[PDB]
């Protein structure tokens, strides 16, 4: 009697938990990184300084295990009915032909931005730097290259051991068999 | 003849009974070997779902002048450079779409906060007008 | 090519992808990117080799 | 390396002309003598239709590895189709990301216009409050 | 010709064959090797005749 409903009440808590659902970490794909506080002071002109708090809220989840810089948690929390109402507010006012024009516009303009440049110069199309952007990004690329070379050479040793065990025999047997037997069959 | 897979002209176009779309037999067979399901409809797909078809072949550019012909390496270098550039732009697209998603989240949050402000201020103004 | 290499004359192609040129012009970027792509392909191929082990080698010897 | 008639490996393998199959000499000659038919594909077969092995020949073989030019060119095109397949998957991901990016783009532009209009309303309401 | 069934010859890869300029070095090496085989066989023609 008790647990047939008590465990159901626990499932009720998990059913109340589905209503409360943030984003960004809901699908947990990447994140606004760690060096948060500097970007907010660096912000020019308006909503760039407001995204500060949500980025500071992103350190509450274990993503901060990647790194921590400044922290400065200012979580304002939210509500389920709050989220739903403004989802209505957004999608009531925002008809497919403009979206076709949008997709054409964004794709081209991207292709214009996405030039044949190894480092990202779209911001540098307005800024003035090419050599140092060529330096830091692809010295990090070299460092990851070295790390990958190391973790592969750790696995080369067992391959070359198995291979002096197998392909060395294969090549020796191959040469000794093929050359001698084949040049003897013709003579016979 | 506009192949939806890369844009290159397909020398062996195929048709599908459930949803006819331009692919190549070898690639779809290999994908079904990897995962025997329809990629678009998320339904089981078998090896007998494709019907044989005939194709008229194409021409080749056949580069002449036979001078030590080492240009293959340069074309290879260009191919890896292109794929590396495309990977970088994958990274940029992911970063920009996530930044836009976050910006949208706080924009809608600010809309809620400012609408609370609006309703409270309008109630205050109308009540003082009644007073 | 036969009239060429009748005196050996070993043909030459660029193997300067291990020198790992320090920070310079775009050539450094190109070498780093191509080396990264080579490294990824090498990873894939060698892990694929060790998925099955040396059963193929045993069949070749048999 | 397996014979369908008996299930055992053929000591002296023989290939049937009518239908490609590997038999052993004794059993294949038995089934040829009893009737002129293929035991598998039930089609007419004869003694001449059986092909013994003529492996020896006179030419110089190669190692069966990636060290010959047909084999090496096979590995060439394998590398090429591997990087091609990588490009295929990443271009699917690119177009999907472009679609969702465009959706987020018009959503954010509409949201910014909504924010501007709302803040205009709130400045109006603040003026109305301050009117007293 | 009749397409017959074979288990196919497995092609085991050397210690270092993972794309990379190893593949282009092998391109040049097998070029040279088959060409030198051709030279040896042609001069063998001339000497034998």
């Amino acid at each position: 009697d008790r647990e047939r409903r008590i465990q159901e009440r626990i499932a009720e808590k998990e059913r109340l938990a589905k209503a409360r659902r943030s984003q960004v970490i809901q699908r947990d794909l990447i994140r606004p990184s760690v060096t948060q506080p500097e970007k907010w002071k660096r912000s020019l002109e308006l909503l760039k300084e407001m995204i500060a708090l949500i980025s500071s809220d992103a350190i509450n989840y274990p993503f901060g295990n990647s790194k921590v810089k400044g922290t400065a948690n200012k979580v304002p929390d939210l509500s389920n009915e709050e989220i739903e109402r403004c989802r209505l507010l957004l999608k009531k006012e925002i008809d497919d032909y403009i979206q076709f024009e949008k997709e054409f516009l964004e794709t081209y303009s991207a292709l214009h931005n996405t030039s044949s440049l190894l480092p990202g110069l779209v911001i540098y199309e307005e800024d003035d730097e090419d050599v140092e952007a060529a330096e830091k990004f692809y010295t990090n690329d070299i460092q990851r290259d070295l790390a990958k070379k190391a973790l592969e050479c750790n696995k080369l040793e067992n391959r070359v051991y198995d291979l002096v065990r197998s392909s060395y025999e294969q090549r020796n047997f191959l040469i000794k068999k093929i050359s001698h037997a084949w040049k003897a069959l013709q003579t016979e | 003849m506009f192949c939806s897979i890369s844009g290159e002209t397909p020398k062996e176009p195929v048709i599908s009974r459930v949803s006819g779309n331009v692919y190549e037999k070898r690639l779809i067979e290999q994908v079904i070997r990897e995962t025997s399901k329809d990629p678009v409809t998320q339904q089981e797909c078998t090896l007998e779902d494709l019907v044989p078809v005939k194709v008229p072949d194409f021409v080749r550019p056949r580069p002449p002048s036979a001078t030590s012909l080492p240009a293959l390496l340069s074309l290879f270098q260009e191919e890896w450079d292109s794929v590396a550039l495309e990977q970088f732009e994958l990274r940029r697209n992911l970063t920009e779409t996530k930044q836009e998603l976050s910006t949208a989240l706080y924009s809608l949050d600010a809309a809620l906060r400012v609408i609370s402000r609006l309703t409270k201020e309008r109630d205050e103004a109308r009540e003082a007008l009644a007073k | 090519v036969a009239a060429g290499k009748g005196e050996k004359l070993a043909a030459i192609d660029v193997q300067r992808y291990i020198q790992l040129k320090p920070p310079g012009t775009r050539e450094s970027l190109l070498q780093s990117a191509v080396v990264w792509e080579y490294q990824k392909s090498r990873n894939d191929n060698l892990y694929l080799l060790e998925k099955h082990g040396e059963k193929a080698f045993d069949s070749s010897l048999e």
